[PDB]
Parts: structure tokens; sequence; C-alpha cells
DNA sequence: TCTCATAGCCCAGGAGAAGGAGCA
DNA sequence: TGCTCCTTCTCCTTCCTCTCGATGGCTATGAGA
RNA sequence: AUCGAGAGGA
């Protein structure tokens, strides 16, 4: 066997209220800067078709 | 474009390949490939050819098919037939693998494009310049080894075992068919066993293995670096290995695997690990 | 690297024979499964311990920024 | 994975069988007399104008296919659930890939007997300029094995111009799966824009 | 002498003016002053064929027998 | 990841005295799942294994 | 005309016996056109069995020479004025030359047998015992 | 089907040229021939005129050190031949009316 | 007898005592054999290095000044000539940079542990000629720190001892081919092209896509130089009866009829092209006829040719104010540079036979191609390409930025005459001046 | 089809049932009368011979056997005389 | 046949051959229109039908002795569209989806294509689902955010 | 669309490119957003709970 | 009184639009 | 007088992590020795 | 922190 060089310790990212980007006020983007994780089109698809309005907003 | 396409055989490895967006593009070469960065004198290679009986172009008047042109890597030489033609192409082999004029090098790329219905316009070309992908490989009329560039592959015959030369089918053969293999894709043990896009996988992912960068890490100030302890050499090795120096370089270990569904968890690659073996060593990483 | 001190899996301390393992080798000039057996490793996952093992930490003793070369 | 005597007996008495194969489909494509070796002349002259014909390769290539897959369906299902060294609740690869664990009959039939024939684009490999599809081949080799017919197994080790082609079709399969990953979901984004 | 329907001086090899484009009785090149030939030469004329390339059928296929 | 392409995350360090016992006295380093093999088909690891055990005795 | 001074004047040309043997076409005359290497020696050897007409090989100091017959177009009874090359001959030494001619005609003429030599080396047979062992 | 040989001559008898075919040069042109001892061989040198073209050319030094030509006289009666060394004088014609040209520029200036 | 050896003892040995002489595991060093070769070529070699070889085909740069003397039109005067000589590159030598003291050796740990780079000083051999060698000047002008690549002729770390290489601070098997800049290693990537010197007989549909009559027929080839710079040159067959060729040049291209580089290359007859193209295919009316068709326009199209000298004037005149010679130059040199530097750059002069055999024959293969007695092509195969290396394309970025470098000095000298300054360019102070006033800051 | 709309479809075809009492070889027929038949189907050779009376050619077309094209494309040689009386040239 | 033709000197030269196949690519001795060629199919669970590419209905409705008229289907939807009116078109979509669904044995409900051939027929004729099919519908950020 | 210094081909955002794809607002900004209280990992097998 | 030595700033993939080149 | 078919332009599109750089040039003022 | 360029992962 050999070790890969990725790990778990780098790959984790989280955030509860981090630094916003005040040019439109949305979380801004980065690991390291405390970023948060990003909702794709395909996945409002996915929560219209539960039809969890509530979550949705 | 991306398609691999059966012409590289010998010169850019199969096997080893990236996946994702540059897949099937971004190629290796053989540990057999010489990238020539020198102009071979090939200045007495006309000369030569005039002895060898072909009219000067200057004397001729002639452009056809049915007329094999003899170029030097891109500067028109003469008109001849086509018998006489493969006649000299394979003769100037043979003089090119035996040192018998001196001024002729052991590099001189000769391809033969015959007359055939709906392929390439014939004509005997010679490469004798820069940056030509040459690769050897074992010659059977004088049993030496010989340079052979791509351009010429295509129009002669390659073989792979000496055991299965058969009559007038080869005048080629590879000195090891493991030469037509990459420098990480030949330190995969068996690869002739396993199913090809794994063995993708396998020289992709042994470019990511956290090892053994070098002794000298006192010295240097790189941005990131990565150091395992533990290093060894697998007894399940290839001959590459004792050869091209990976010994300086050790990048994991070697472990005893049951082969079981015990545990339950190792569903869908998954694989477990004992306590103990991780508490003693077991790769401590930098 | 140096030599580790036990097993991986097993626990049995096993580096204390390396250079003695090397005297095996060096001086007594024996064969590798001869000597190995004369240590006494019966059990093959120490023998992956010892044989597989490579001394890179020598290596390091050469760019050593304390001595005046 | 492990056979009897008999088992690899049976395996190499039917891939003996293989031969002629693509011999006797080029005849029978050509329109020519059957019984006729790979060097006539005549029968290469059009050979190279079928392979200089996409169509003509096409259905060159669906007969050839046709012929070795008739002799591949025939030793899976002469030999794999039969002549096996241990059976089927001791044999636990076929205990693992029959009841729908992982793959089919198709995998233990290509780690048992023999891989196929290697049909990149639903045909045959590819080939040069000069009819020859490897530089280990003679021109317009009449043998299935030289359009791909892999007979080796991935037990008893395969022959490297087999392992070659069998890159080819990992190296086809990785762009076939690359390639269909950005394209469905724009198809997908387009009608659940009107149908939302 | 005369290819096809291709002429040149004998001398100087050049293009010249076509014979059934002139008035004179001779013809009059565009860099020399010669007269080649006394336009009694044989006629201006070629013989063509197709290529075997440009029709295709199903009856073409039946002539691959 | 081994030497085969067969690459897998650890789930859980499994603690020696759950792990299963051979009757020459040993236990394995990694467990591997045995599924792998039939979907992926790395025969080879079989060898490996087999001349990595003939090697370490 | 002061065209460089590297060029000197030529002052020797000796006539070209055309009727020596020559009468209104049909002496069956051989005059040929010869395409030699300028490798070997030319005025030591006594004859030149060119009349095999195919298989005219002359192996000269340890190297093998074919001498093939060229047909094509300095020899062809296909084209007018197909050759290429004009045998020019001269009137005196001194004096400036003149194009050969088969008659009264002022037209070039080709040549009855023309040569191409090729140096044809051993290439020997390959060893196939040696070479396919199990 | 042996062909003996008789005379070699080695000085300078017959050279042979090459213009193109259809070519026949008329009673007013000449060949003017010229020297060149590089002390191998002798590049002979073609020079000629007419009413209104000039034709100049050499032999080439590629070629003439890598080939030799031989002019063959064979008489089957004598069974003999005369043997010349040839070189072929490579020649190119331009005309009298070639003497034309335009000026080094055009009068042009930054508004042109 | 065994298969395989661990071979434990040697490598004991080779690690403690490293080899004093040679360096271990010869075989590892073919790995790194295109980088380090591909940048020892660029001093030494058969000629003794190439970039030598490339500063002589650039030419020189003649600048006038306006000169108001007492007709001083045609006599203007102050033919001021900027060209290279000798470019060489020195050995990385460093010191304190003040009063100039002996320079000690320099290796790549003082720019490990430096964070920037590592850099050898470029120098130049500038000849600055006035009014055709009247006042010859040679000046030497420094242009700052290049980067070299490690264990290669420029660094001293190529020859030295594998004792040494552990002495001064390196791996045992340091064989570098890497380059260092800002503490970072890049090296340049190699590259596939089309094979050189080769015509390919191609058919694509962005031939057509340009306009109207442009057919897919098509010859692409990649005329080279020896300091491995390189042209394209594509041949389009037409429906017309012409034949038309592509060159780029300076982000920009340019189309022109054939048959006025076969009269702009040498003067000839139409016979020698019809030997030359179809030679003795004469029972071929295809492309007879097609001959006829491009013989018959382009002297229906333009009569008024009928020499070399009179075509090469009007490529001058029609070629004058892009590259850049346009105040001086005679229109017949303009042409012949232009055929020098663009058709079939691989001969220079005492090519023009063989660039007419080279054209006819890609005339013959393209009008062979149209027939379709030839298969198609594909650039993808290993057949027809060839491998771009690091140093080769470093020595031709480091030509272009010279040759950069020596037009805007020209720029700056044409900037200044219009002001009323210094008319004579004997004068060291404005030399000294004009180049102080410029920046050569090539490393940065 | 959803997304794009197209009429050109890249291979458009019709399936058309047929009666019981139709056998195989009226049906064939019935595929030899709807079947579309180009005229280079029938040459096989065009011969075109310039003499330059002002510039002039000749044009000579062989044909193939008639039965051929009347069985396989239900034409005779009088229909393609008629085409080339009123399209063709 | 052997016939001859006359011209002026206008051109003097024109590729005389690539003309006359450049025509003779072009002259249909027995176009039915818009019909390509007919072959010989086989039954799979039903009658004997015949595959003709090309599609056109004028001139299959005049063959009716020989064809049956009723069971007329094909692939393409603006034929249809056009001659068997609205309702026709969307069970060729239905019945092309479904053919296209059974290459792969990939079973899908047929009310969900029920809903998008429904779905493309809201303004009369065949929609499509690119700009120029959201187009005609009017909400206004529902064309904003697509193209 | 417009005239331009050419030879650098650098175009600052006016305020249509800024609306028009996934780099302008409508994906960027107005659907694809990137929230708060969130997380990302790679996961593990369990067959206990 | 020049030489530095710097401040201050100037190659898919068709579908539409949209209008010329002939026609009742 | 009015109404069609042959050419151009003019349009648009899988998720995540990390690093590493990122205008030349024309003129003022302003001592140094 | 914007634009490019590069690398890597499901
Ligand atoms: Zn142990
Ligand atoms: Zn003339």
């Amino acid at each position: 066997y050999q070790r890969l060089r990725h790990m778990v310790n780098d790959k984790f990212q989280v955030r509860s209220t981090g630094p916003v980007n005040s040019l439109t006020m949305q979380p801004v983007k980065g690991r390291k800067r405390h970023g948060g994780i990003r909702v794709g089109e395909m996945e409002r698809d996915a929560l219209i078709g539960h039809g969890t309005s509530f979550l949705l907003q | 474009v991306r398609k691999l396409l059966p012409e590289s055989w010998g010169f850019l490895c199969p096997v080893h390949t990236p996946d994702g967006s540059p897949c099937g593009l971004l190629n290796h070469f053989a540990h057999k490939c010489r990238i020539s960065t020198q102009q071979s004198d090939v200045s007495r290679i006309p000369s030569i050819l005039y002895s060898l009986g072909v009219a000067p172009a200057s004397h001729t008047f002639a452009a056809g098919p049915s007329l094999c042109c003899v170029q030097i890597d891109g500067k028109i030489i003469g008109w001849v037939s086509h018998e006489q033609g493969k006649i000299i192409a394979d003769t100037l082999r043979y003089w090119k693998v035996e040192g018998k004029t001196p001024g002729l090098p052991i590099d001189l790329e000769i391809g033969y494009v015959p007359p055939s219905t709906r392929g390439q316009y014939p004509g005997l070309y010679l490469f004798g310049g820069h940056s030509r992908m040459l690769r050897p490989v074992r010659y059977l009329p004088l049993d030496k080894e010989d340079i052979v560039g791509p351009f010429e592959q295509v129009y002669m015959n390659i073989a792979v075992t000496p055991q299965e030369i058969q009559n007038n089918v080869h005048t080629h053969v590879e000195f090891t068919p493991t030469n037509i293999l990459s420098i990480l894709a030949n330190l995969t043990p068996f690869s002739d066993f396993n199913q090809s896009p794994r063995n993708m996988y396998q020289c992709q992912m042994g470019k990511q293995t956290m090892g053994t960068p070098g002794v000298a890490l006192c010295h240097r100030s790189d941005n990131k670096l990565y150091r395992l302890q533990t290093g060894q050499t697998p007894i399940v090795k290839a001959n590459l290995y004792d050869d091209y120096g990976m010994d300086n370089f050790p990048n994991g270990f070697n472990a005893v695997v049951a082969v079981i569904s015990y545990t339950g968890y190792d569903m869908d690659d998954a694989m477990i690990i004992n306590k103990s073996a991780d508490e003693r060593g077991f790769g401590y990483g930098t | 690297m140096i030599v580790p001190v036990r097993c991986f899996s097993c626990g049995k301390v096993v580096g204390d024979k390396w250079e003695s393992y090397l005297n095996l080798l060096q001086e007594d000039e024996l064969d590798e499964g001869t000597a190995l057996s004369r240590l006494g490793l019966k059990r093959y996952c120490c023998r992956r311990m010892i044989l597989t093992h490579v001394d890179l930490i020598e290596k390091f003793l050469r760019y050593n920024p304390l001595e005046k070369r | 994975l492990r056979l009897t005597a008999e088992g690899n007996k049976w395996r190499t008495d039917i891939l003996k069988t293989s031969v002629d194969t693509g011999r006797e489909a080029a005849a029978e494509v050509t329109n020519l007399d059957k019984d006729t070796p790979a060097d006539d002349p005549e029968l290469l002259k059009r050979l190279q104008e079928i392979l200089r014909d996409n169509n003509k390769s096409g259905i060159l290539d669906a007969v050839t296919s046709s012929k070795v897959n008739a002799i591949t369906s025939q030793v899976v299902s002469k030999c794999v659930p039969d002549g096996t060294m241990k059976k089927f609740p001791c044999n636990s690869m076929q205990a693992m890939a029959l009841s729908g664990a992982k793959g089919s009959n198709v995998n233990v039939s290509q780690i048992m007997c023999l891989l196929g024939q290697q049909a990149l684009e639903g045909r045959r490999v590819p080939v040069m300029v000069s009819g020859k599809t490897l530089p280990s081949f003679k021109p317009y080799e009449t043998d299935a094995m030289a359009g791909g017919y892999v007979k080796g197994r991935f037990y008893s080790g395969i022959k490297p111009q087999e392992y070659y082609f069998h890159c080819m079709a990992g190296r086809e399969g990785l762009i076939d799966t690359a390639v269909k990953t950005s394209r469905s979901g724009y198809l997908q984004r387009c009608l659940t824009k009107q149908l939302e | 002498s005369v290819v096809g329907s291709l002429i040149f001086c004998l001398d100087c090899g050049d293009l010249l003016e076509n014979p059934n484009a002139v008035l004179g009785s001779n013809v009059e090149c565009s860099q020399c002053k010669a007269i080649y030939p006394k336009s009694q030469f044989s006629n201006l004329k070629v013989v063509t064929t197709t290529a075997d390339d440009a029709f295709p059928s199903s009856l073409r296929a039946k002539k691959s027998v | 990841s081994s030497r085969h392409g067969q690459k897998g995350v650890c789930s859980r360090k499994w603690p020696t005295i759950d792990m299963p016992f051979s009757e020459t006295g040993i236990q394995p380093d990694i467990i591997i799942n045995p599924h792998a093999f039939p979907s992926r088909m790395t025969i080879g690891m079989f060898v490996e294994s087999l001349a990595g055990k003939a090697g370490a005795l | 005309f002061s065209i460089p001074d590297g060029f000197k004047k030529c002052k020797h040309l000796k006539n070209f016996p055309l009727n020596g043997d020559n009468k209104k076409k049909a002496k069956q005359q051989q005059v040929w056109l010869i395409k030699f290497p300028s490798n070997v020696d030319i005025s030591k050897l006594k004859s030149l069995p060119v009349d095999f007409e195919s298989s005219t090989t002359m192996t000269i100091d340890k190297h093998d020479y074919k001498i093939m017959d060229d047909t094509d177009i300095e020899s062809s009874l296909t084209q007018d004025n197909l050759s290429n090359m004009t045998l020019l001959v001269p009137s005196e030494s001194k004096e400036s030359l003149k194009i050969a001619s088969t008659a009264k005609d002022n037209a070039p003429l080709q040549f009855d047998k023309v040569f191409s030599v090729s140096e044809t080396a051993k290439i020997p047979a390959i060893d196939y015992s040696k070479v396919r062992v199990p | 089907s042996e062909i003996e040989i008789e005379s070699v001559q080695d000085q300078p008898s017959v050279a042979v040229g090459s213009f193109f075919k259809g070519f026949r040069a008329p009673s007013d042109t000449t060949f003017d021939l010229y020297k060149k001892k590089k002390s191998e061989k002798d590049e002979f040198v073609l020079h000629g005129e007419n009413e209104r073209l000039e034709y100049e050319g050499y032999t080439d030094s590629s070629s003439q050190a890598s080939n030799q030509y031989v002019v063959g006289l064979f008489n089957p009666e004598k069974k003999s031949i005369q043997l010349y060394k040839a070189p072929v004088l490579v020649s190119k014609v331009v005309s009298k009316s070639s003497k034309n040209l335009r000026g080094p520029k055009i009068k042009s200036k930054s508004d042109t | 007898a065994r298969t395989a050896d661990f071979r434990t003892l040697e490598r004991e040995s080779r690690f403690i005592n490293p080899p004093k002489d040679k360096s271990a595991f010869p075989l590892l060093q073919e790995a790194v054999q295109p980088h380090i070769g591909s940048f020892n070529a660029l001093t030494e070699g058969p000629d003794g290095g190439l970039l030598n070889l490339g500063v002589k085909d650039i030419g020189e740069k003649v600048i006038f000044d306006g000169k108001p003397l007492n007709s001083n039109s045609g006599y203007l005067g102050n033919k001021l000539s900027v060209s290279v000589e000798q470019v060489s590159i020195a050995k990385p030598m460093s010191n304190d940079g003040v009063s100039s003291a002996v320079e000690r050796k320099v290796y790549p740990s003082e720019s490990r542990q430096r964070l920037t780079s590592y850099r050898g000083k470029l120098l130049l051999k500038l000849k600055w000629s006035v009014n055709n060698g009247e006042e010859n000047l040679f000046e030497v002008r420094d242009c700052g720190g290049l980067p070299v690549m490690l264990q290669s002729n420029r660094c001293h770390l190529n020859k030295m001892s594998p004792y040494e290489l552990v002495q001064h601070k390196e791996e045992s098997d340091e064989i570098g081919g890497y380059f260092i800049v800002n503490g970072i290693e890049k090296l340049i990537r190699m590259l596939i092209v089309q094979r050189r010197n080769h015509p390919m007989a191609i058919i694509r549909p962005s031939f057509a896509n340009r306009g109207a009559s442009y057919s897919h027929y098509g010859i692409q080839i990649r005329s080279v130089r020896p300091d491995q710079t390189s042209q394209t040159n594509v041949l389009h067959y037409l429906n017309d009866g012409q034949v038309t060729f592509r060159f780029s040049w300076r982000k920009n291209e340019y189309l022109v009829p054939v048959v006025m580089i076969l009269k702009a290359l040498c003067h000839t007859s139409d016979r020698e092209i019809f030997d030359g193209i179809i030679g003795n295919d004469v029972k071929d009316s295809f492309l007879t006829d097609r001959l006829e068709l491009l013989l018959r326009g382009f002297k229906k199209r333009y009569p008024h040719l009928q020499n070399r000298t009179q075509v090469l004037q009007y490529l001058g005149d029609k070629f004058r104010v892009v590259f850049q010679a346009s105040p001086d130059q005679s229109d017949l040199e303009v042409g012949q540079e232009v055929l020098d530097r663009i058709v079939l750059v691989h001969l220079g002069k005492d090519g023009s036979q063989d660039k007419f055999r080279m054209l006819l024959f890609m005339i013959r293969k393209l009008y062979s191609l149209v027939a379709g007695e030839c298969s198609p092509d594909n650039p993808d195969a290993t057949q027809h390409q060839e491998v771009l290396l690091g140093g080769f394309l470093y020595g031709m970025i480091l030509k272009e930025k010279i040759d950069e470098y020596l037009q805007n000095i020209i720029a700056q000298v044409r900037m200044d005459i219009n002001r009323g300054m210094a008319i004579n360019f004997k004068d060291k102070r404005y030399m000294s001046r004009v180049l102080m006033r410029v920046n050569e800051n090539i490393g940065s | 089809i959803v997304m794009t709309a197209s009429a050109a479809i890249k291979t458009p075809q019709m399936t058309l049932p047929i009666w019981n009492d139709v056998s195989d070889e009226q049906a064939d027929t019935f595929c030899k009368s709807i079947s579309k038949v180009l005229l280079s189907e029938v040459i096989d050779k065009v011969i075109v011979t310039e003499t330059t009376a002002a510039r002039s050619y000749v044009i000579h077309m062989r044909f193939f056997d008639n039965n051929e094209y009347s069985e396989e494309y239900d034409v005779s040689k009088e229909e393609l005389q008629n085409v080339i009386s009123n399209q063709f040239i | 046949c052997e016939f001859k033709l006359e011209l002026a000197a206008d051109t003097e030269k024109l590729l005389m051959v690539n003309i006359v196949e450049e025509i003779c690519r072009k002259s249909i001795i027995r176009q039915i229109p818009h019909i390509d060629r007919c072959v010989h199919p086989e039954p799979e669970n039903g009658k004997r039908v015949l595959v003709t590419e090309g599609v056109n209905f004028q001139a299959m409705w005049d063959q009716e002795a020989f064809i049956d008229v009723d069971g007329i289907t094909s692939n393409d939807v603006a034929a249809v569209l056009k001659t068997y009116g609205v309702e026709a078109a969307r069970n060729t979509i239905v019945n092309e989806i479904n053919n296209v669904f059974s290459r792969y044995a990939i079973s899908v409900s047929f009310r969900h294509l029920d809903l998008i051939a429904d779905m493309m027929t809201r303004q009369g004729t065949y929609l499509a689902f690119n700009r120029q099919g959201m187009e005609t519908s009017t909400s206004s950020f529902m064309k904003m955010s697509y193209e | 669309k417009a005239q331009g210094r050419t030879s650098g081909k650098v175009p600052i955002p006016g305020v249509k490119q800024a609306l028009e794809k996934k780099e302008g607002l409508f994906r960027k900004h107005m659907m694809g957003k990137r929230v708060n209280y969130a997380a990302r990992s790679v996961i593990s097998p369990d067959p206990n709970i």
C-alpha cells in the first residue's frame, strides 16, 4: 500500500456566520475564508419536486 | 483526437493517461523514448543516395506516384522506381545498424511509403533532424539494436516475442515487450491481469502518494511539502524499480491483507485497518 | 527512516536485531532466509518488518548544518 | 477462479475453432470461393477495397462480430456453469455474481474463459493506413484475434496485443463517461425551466 | 510540340496567344516575337472521362462480383 | 490505495482484539472488500498477495 | 561577358565521330546513355555485360552494382522529343558545341540503351533457427 | 551477352546539356563553353545568345562529384565502344525584354 | 540464481558512501534528457550553439535622421545600423554589487533560501554601424538576470561529483531540469505540433469556412529555420483554377497566387512548370486541364509581368509598409527578403532550385488529392507529429525579445531625430543618454 | 424531440402497412415502384471530347444494360430518352 | 447516347466533366417527391409493413389498391402535423419516445411523456422548449434567467 | 459591440455582460447562493445506525 | 554641469432576421 | 404594382478544493562632485 | 478581493 496526499483534515469546511461579501451582502466563497457551500439550480428543482417550499424559502 | 490510435505502439503509453478533463490528450512517453536534440550529420546521405543509383531531380523532370521520390527531411533528392526504392530502404537500414559508413548516424528514420491504393502519396523519406521521437528495437538480420522513429513504424513489421517470429513476417522485434509502457506503468505489479481503466486509475493514483520527496529537506524552502516516515521496498516489484532508482524514494509499505467480508463495513470500496498497526506507525504523515 | 521498534501487527520488538541482522549479512556473508531463521522470526509478519526496510536515515546524515563541512 | 483439466480441455478445444473464423467471414462478405488462405492477391485487393470504404468495413466487422460472438456464447454456455473446479455453493465468485450482487455472468465469463471482442463504437479496432492493425501483424491478416478477439482471460494471462486493445476499450469508456456528465444536464435544465 | 490543348514555343517555351483567337496566319508570343506554327496545326482537342467515383449506385455494387 | 487502482477510504480503525486471528498467530493489516473484484476485474491483486506471502515466508 | 573570375576558359573538345558508321537509319547503332556512380574506376575494365537488358549485374570491388535498363523518358518511343538531355557535340577544340542529329533535322535525339546503376549490397538472410528460441 | 570495352577518352570531348522537351535551338545561337578548376572535376559553364533572348547556366556543385555519365558509341561488327566522360549543362533562358524595372519607391509618405 | 534481488548490502554501501566519480543509476538520467539537451544545445553544438546561429537571421536595423545638411532627398544621410554579432550567457556569478569585487560561485541553495530567482547575466555584442561601416562601434551592453537550467551548461552542478553534489547541499540524484523563479520551481511543458518539413495533404471544413470557391483540399506545411523557429504555409485548391497560399505574419495573414511565387523564385518558362508537376503523366487530362487553367488565368489576369524582376518589385511595392523597411530599401530587395523569410525557410539562400522543386511537388500532391488518388490524413496519429521542447522555445522567445528591444531602440531614435537633437551618431554621451532613457530590463 | 422541435430530421422515415393478399413479390414490386431513381444510377461512362468552327465539345454517355435498370428501377430506355429530353439538358 | 453542344468564347475554358457530374447527381427519373427509398422489413408483433426513408402522403394515399392506408406511422412530426392534425403528432411523439426508451429496455411511465406531449401543444401547434418556445410564454423572469 | 484599442483585447464588464450567464447575476447571485449554517465532508459507511 | 534619480501623470450548429435577384 | 427564393449576419451551453501573478513611458525637479 | 493560467478530487 501507499498513502495518498488527499486527507480528511483539509477537505472539510463548515460555517455558522462568517464574512459576508458586502458588494451583494452574500456569503463569501472560500474554505479558509470561512465560506459556505453552494446550492445549484438542479437542487432547487430537487426541492420543488418534494414541494418543500418552507425549507426552500 | 482524444481517441487512442494504433500507430502509438512503443512511443506513447496507452496506460498512463489522466482522467476527467485532460482525458485522452495528456499522454506520456515510454522509457525507451529518446527525444533527439541534435541535427545528426546527414550531409553525406544524398551523396550515398547517388551512390545507390538515384538520378538527380535536376536531371529528371518528373513527378508522379509511379516514381518513388527520395527525400531527406524536407529536401527532394531524386526519383526512382518502387522495387529499388524498398531495396534501398532496407539496405539503408542495414547500413544504419552496422557501422560501415562514417557519415551516417545510428538514428536515421527511413520511411518507405509504398504504392498502395488510397494511402499516403508514395516515396522514400529520410529523417535526420531535431525533435524526432526515437526508440530502440532489436534487428534480426544483424541481431543488434536499431533506432526506429514513428513515421517508418506503420510500413514495417515490429514483432513482440522471439518465439513467434515467423518466416518473412517480421524484420524487427522488441528486446522486451514491457518497453511499450511508461515509467510509472511498469511500477504497477502484474499490469496484464487487470481491467485497463483500473490500470489508468492506478497510474494516476501513483502520482498523489504522500511519500519520500527527498533527503535534502533541511535546505529547501518549498511552499508545501509532505514527508512519510515509514518507507519500505515492495517484495513484489519490477526490475525497473531496481533500474530507474525508485529505491532512493520509498513511497509506501507492505501489509498483510485478508480478502474477507468480516467487518460488514467494507462495501463499495471501503477498507479496514488494524488499530495497533496505526499505533505502531502505519505511515505517519508530516 | 530508522528501522521501527516493534512489528506492525504483532508487537514483537524486532529492530534490536537490525544491525546484528546486518552483521549476519556483512560479516557472516550468509543467505537471507538462513540469517532470518537464525535471528528467530518464525512468524513472517516480522519477516516483512526487517526484510522490507530501507535505511534512508543514514542519507539524512550528510547534510548537517551544525557540522563544519 | 479455476477450472478442471476437462474445463480447460473444453476451453482450448472450442478455441481451436477460432482459427479460420475471420477467414471464412471475410470469404463470406467478399463473395468469392471459400477455403482460401490469408495471402490470395485478389482477396487482399478486395479486402483493401472493403477497408477503404466505411460501410463495407462495417458490414465485414458485423459479420466477424456475429461469428466470434457465436463462438463466445458457445464457450460461455458450455463451460462457465458446468466445468468449474469447485461447484456453485462453494465457488464464491459465482455465489456473488449470480444473485445480482456485482455485475453479471459476463464478468464471470471474462474472468474464467475469455474476454471476447473489444467493440470500439460497436465495431472492430481502427486500422492504420497500410492495412495493418498493429506493427506485429502482416497486412490483411484474416485472424479474428488480429481484429481483437481476445481468446485469453483474466486468470491465465492475456497477450500484450489483447491488453493494448483492452486499453483502447478502457479509454473509449472513460471518454464516454466523461462526455455524458455536462451533456444531459443542459437538456434537463431546459425542460425544467418550462415545466416548473 | 502541342500536348493536348497546350502548345508552347519550340525555343523559349512561353505561353502563346490562342490560335482560335488570332486573326493572322501565325501565333505571336507574349515575350519574344516568333512565328510558330504556320496555323496549319493539328486542331485543339482533348479526350476526357469520369473517375468512377462521382456516380454512386447499387447497380455499381452489382458490378463488384 | 493499493497497487491495483482499488483506492478506498479507511472507515474505522479496527481493534486488534477484534481482529480475525490466524492459526500461525498473526492478524491482517488491512481487511479489504471482497465484492470489489467481480466488477472491477482486478485479478492481479490475488497474484500480488500470493507472491508477497511467498516472499514474506 | 565578365561572368565571375572563378570561371576560366575551356579550350579542348575532340570531335564526335558520327559518320564512322552512320548511314540512312539502318546500321543498328548502339549509342547509349549511361548513368554511373562516381565511386569506381573507369579505364581499367575490359568489357561491359549489359546485353541481358534486365539483370546486367556487375559487382565492382566487393560491392554489388545492378545496371538496369531505362525504357523511360530517355529512350521511350511514346512522346516526340521526350529526351530531356540534349547531345551537344563540337566541331573543333575551342569552338562552341552544336546539337547532334540523326539526319538533316535540327532536332534532339534519344539514346538506344539507357541505364541506371544501383549500389546493391548483400543484406543477408535471417538466421531463422537462432531467433525463434522458445 | 558480353560487350567489350575499346576506348575510354580522358579529354573532354562531348558534354551533354538539357533545356526542355521540344527545344531545338536553331543555327543563330551557339553553345559557349567555359571552364572551372576546383581540383577534382570541371564545372563546364554554358552561355549563349540569340536575337531576343539569352541563356546561361552551369553544372551544380552538389552532384557532379557524386555522379558521372558516359557517352557511348558502339559498333557490333567492330564490337567496340568510345566512352566519353560527360557532365550535363543545366541552363535556363531569359529574354532581352527582361531588362525592365520600377524605381525603388512609388513616392509614398504618411498621407499615402 | 534467484529471480529478483533486494541488494540490501549494496544499497547501504551506496547510501553511506556515494560514488565520488560517477552518478548512481545511469538509466535515471535518460528521463530528463530532452530538457537538459534542449538547454545545452543553446551554447554549444556543431556550430557553437544555435542561438548565435539564430541572431544571424534577423539581419540589420537601418534608420535615417532626416539630415538637412547641404539635394538631401536621395542623399539624406546618417545611415545608422543596429545589429548584433554575438550573444552568450555567463554562468551564475554573484557578489556584493558595490565596487564590483571578484564574483564567487553561485549555488542553487543560495536561491532556495532567498525565495527569489537563480539568474546568470545576459550579455550581447551590439554592432553600431554608421553609414556602411564608415563609423563602426562595438558597444557591450549587459541585459540583466536571465534564468538558467539546473544541471546544465550554464549551471555549476552539471558535471560536478556526486560527493560534492552532497557537499553542495543537493540530492545525490539531483537531476533538476526545472527553472527557478521567485523561489518557485517551474518548467516549460513539451508540446506536440505537426511534423516539420513534410507536406501534409488534408481536408477540413475550416478551409471552406473562409469564403467562396475554397475547396477542402489543402497542403499544410510547417517550414522551419535552423534556429528551430517556423512558419506555417497553407496551399488551398480553388474551384476556379488558381491555387491560393496562406502565410501568417505578425497576427495577420495574406493570400498570394502561387504562380507569382513560382516566377518570383526563378525566371523560367511554363514548360518547366509542366515538366515539374505532372511529368510523364500526360494522358491524365484532368490535371492537364487544371494546369492549363492555371497558366492561361495567370498570363491573362496580369500579362504585364514577364520576368522575375518586375514581379519582385511588384511584391516589394505590395509588401512595403508592413515589414517596416519602407523609408530606405528598394522593392527588389524587399521582395527578395520576403521570399527569404516566408517561402520554404529551411534553405535560405541557394534554395531557389530546391524551393521551386518543393513548390511544384506540393502542387502535384494537392491536385493528386483533388483527384482522390491518395488517402486523407490526420494530425492525430503519431505518423505526422513532432515534439516541441522547452529550451528550443526558450531560445526562440529570447530571440524574439532581443529583436523587439532592438526595434524599440530604433523607435527611440526615430522619436529623438524629429525634435532637433544631436544629429551625428558618433557621439558617445549621446548614445549613452539614449541607452539611459531606454529600458533594457529583459530579465524581469 | 422535446427541446429543439426541428423539422429537418436526420433520418425521417415512414412505416406503411400492407394488405394480406399482397405477396412478397408484389410488395417488393411496389418497393421498386415507389423508389427514387437518379440519372447517375444508370450512367456508366461520361466522355467529353472538346474540339475548337468555334469552341465545341461532344458528350458521349455509355449507359448500362436496359434490362438491369428495367428490372431494378422499372425504367425503359424511352423513359430514359424522355428524361434526357425534359429536365437534364 | 452521343450528342453535341456549341458555345461562344466568353469563358474559353471550364471543367466540363465536373459540370456534367454536378448535373447528373441532380437529374431525377422517377422521384416521388420527398421520398428516398423503401426496403423490406420484418414484422415484430404485428402484420407486414414496409419502411420507406422519405416522408410523403398524397402519393401513398394514391396507392390504396396495394397499401393499407389506415396504419401509416412515421417518425417526423411536421409532416404529421400538416397531414393528420394536432393529436396524431402527439401520438407520434409518445410512440417515438417509447421506441427510444425501449431501445435501452428502461421503463418510463407514460404519464410523464403524456404530460410532455400535452405541454408541447398548449399553443395550437408543435412548440419547442428553446428560447423560441419560452418566447411565447408570458413569464418575464423565467425568460430572463434562461438565455 | 463597440470599437476598441486593439492588440490587448481586455473588455471591462458592461452591465449587459454582468447579467447574462452563470457568471452573470441570475445564476451567480440570484439562484446559486453559497449558504449559511451548512457543512461539507467526505462520508463513511455505518451499518449500525 | 552632465549623471543619475526619480515625481507626476497619459472550430460546433443550426435557426432565424433581413434584405437583394428575379418572377404573375 | 406587387410577391417570392438566395446570400450575409447574429445568436446562444456538472460540482468542489488550492496557488500565483498581475500597467510603460514622457516629461518635470533635484542634488553630486 | 477581480481576471487569466495551472493542478487535483467524487
Ligand atoms: Zn510480525
Ligand atoms: Zn516564343
